[PDB]
């Protein structure tokens, strides 16, 4: 997803992430807990540059939310995207959804 | 101990003396008037006392009270001089009661004054013997058409002041405008009601947020803003 | 109770409001007017890079 | 001196507003509201965050 920052005065950018569960169901029906990962990106220079490594594992199949704040920002023309290194799930046991 | 000149003491232990005058200057300049010089008496020849080049006018003045003590409340001492012609109306509707102004009172025996006073001249004229002291004038007791009556004061007098003397108000800069604190010196920009403006000589800050932001000066606000939220 | 006062020392926090900035002349442990002051959810990133979040 | 009465009646320039119900000392609701059921520990439990 990314989208383009337009507002002169601003000093630092908070991002509120999260997943909709984690919980892992067995053959038998026991729940394990699993884990994935984001990035967060901000484009300064003309290349897209990773500020933080974000990985949650626990177990919930209610949704979790928590934020991170960022600094620095470049000159206000500058776009931020987030995006997922772990690869879609396929089974429908895993239940990992950014 | 005053370091008296070796002279003047040895004028003050002999068993005969000369005359002892008393010179008054009263200092305007800070208030905005000029400085005014008088004496009591004239000199043997009929002339204005000369004291160095200052020609001290002659006038009915006198003051008295003039005290050294420190373990009470302050001196105050008092000075009275006449106004039958009206000098000192008109210094006082001028001046706003020449209310602030300094007072400079100097002691000269007679014996060390400038020769130009004595008709056969003075053979031990010596312009450094004097003994000085200042006070700044508080206020007009009296004032009529024979006599007007003032009553001095020390320069370093603590009846109004509070010590830390420095608020925290949630809504209001306590600083002066265009002063060292404030740091602002630009382009006139605003009124005092937060009305734009160019002319210079109306430029007054409202002491307001908005009055602060008219000058992009946020960064020194003297109030904390935000207060009435946490006392409340 | 009969805690016994002193006009050179304050070890508590006072209100900012109306009252007058204090002046501190010597070594001497101080509790200050307060400003500002609230309570918000911390977020979970520590400043660097790297950031792991649960177990 | 009767020309005072004008100076005093003219008052100031007050900055902010009269009603002042913007933002008061009323805490806001709380920001995320989860009830979790869960039956892992052999028993029905409610999870509130
Ligand atoms: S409100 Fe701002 S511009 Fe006005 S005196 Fe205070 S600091 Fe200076």
């Amino acid at each position: 997803i990314t989208r383009t920052i337009t507002s002169a005065n601003i000093d630092r950018l908070r991002f509120t992430f999260g997943v909709q569960a984690l919980v892992e169901t067995t053959s038998k029906g026991d729940r394990n807990p699993s884990e994935v990962r984001l990035l967060v990106q901000i484009q300064r220079n003309g290349g897209w540059v990773t500020e933080k490594d974000i990985t949650i594992k626990g177990k919930t199949t209610s949704q979790y939310l928590a934020s991170v704040v960022m600094g620095n920002l470049p000159p206000r023309p500058f776009n931020i995207r987030m995006r997922r290194m772990t690869p879609d799930s396929t089974t429908d046991q895993l239940q990992n959804k950014t | 101990m005053q370091d008296i000149r070796q002279e003047t003491l040895n004028e003050c232990t002999r068993a005969e003396q000369s005359a002892s005058v008393v010179l008054w200057e009263i200092d305007l300049t800070e208030v905005g008037g000029e400085r005014y010089f008088f004496c009591n008496e004239q000199n043997e020849k009929g002339e204005p006392v000369t004291w160095q080049g200052r020609q001290y006018q002659p006038y009915p003045i006198q003051g008295s009270g003039f005290e050294l003590n420190g373990k009470g409340t302050s001196t105050r001492p008092t000075l009275t001089v006449s106004n039958l012609y009206g000098m000192v109306t008109g210094m006082a509707e001028d001046m706003q009661s020449l209310v602030g102004g300094t007072v400079v009172r100097r002691k000269v025996y007679a014996r060390f004054l400038d020769a130009v006073n004595f008709v056969n001249g003075n053979s031990y004229a010596d312009p450094e013997q004097e003994v000085i002291s200042r006070w700044r004038i508080e206020q007009c007791s009296e004032l009529s058409a024979v006599s007007a009556s003032f009553v001095l004061s020390t320069p370093t007098e603590t009846d109004g002041a509070v010590f830390p003397g420095r608020i925290m108000l949630a809504n209001t800069c306590t600083w002066t405008y265009r002063g060292d604190e404030c740091g602002y010196s630009g382009p006139a920009v605003a009124d005092e009601y937060d009305q734009p403006t160019s002319d210079i000589t109306k430029d007054k800050c409202s002491k307001c947020l908005s009055g602060c932001k008219f000058r992009n000066n946020v960064g020194n606000f003297g109030g904390f803003l935000s207060i009435n939220k946490l006392s409340q | 109770n009969g805690k016994q006062n002193t006009y050179f020392s304050s070890l508590d926090n006072m209100v900012a409001q109306g009252n007058v900035l204090p002046v501190l002349y010597g070594e001497m442990r101080v509790g200050s007017r307060v400003v500002s002051q609230e309570i918000s959810t911390a977020d979970e990133g520590d400043g660097g890079q790297v950031v792991v979040i649960g177990r | 001196v009767p020309e005072k009465e004008a100076i005093v009646d003219n008052g100031a320039h007050f900055d902010g507003e009269q009603s002042g119900t913007v933002n008061g000392v009323t805490p806001p609701a709380v920001q995320h509201l989860t009830a979790e059921v869960t039956a892992d520990s052999g028993e029905y439990q409610v999870l509130a965050r």
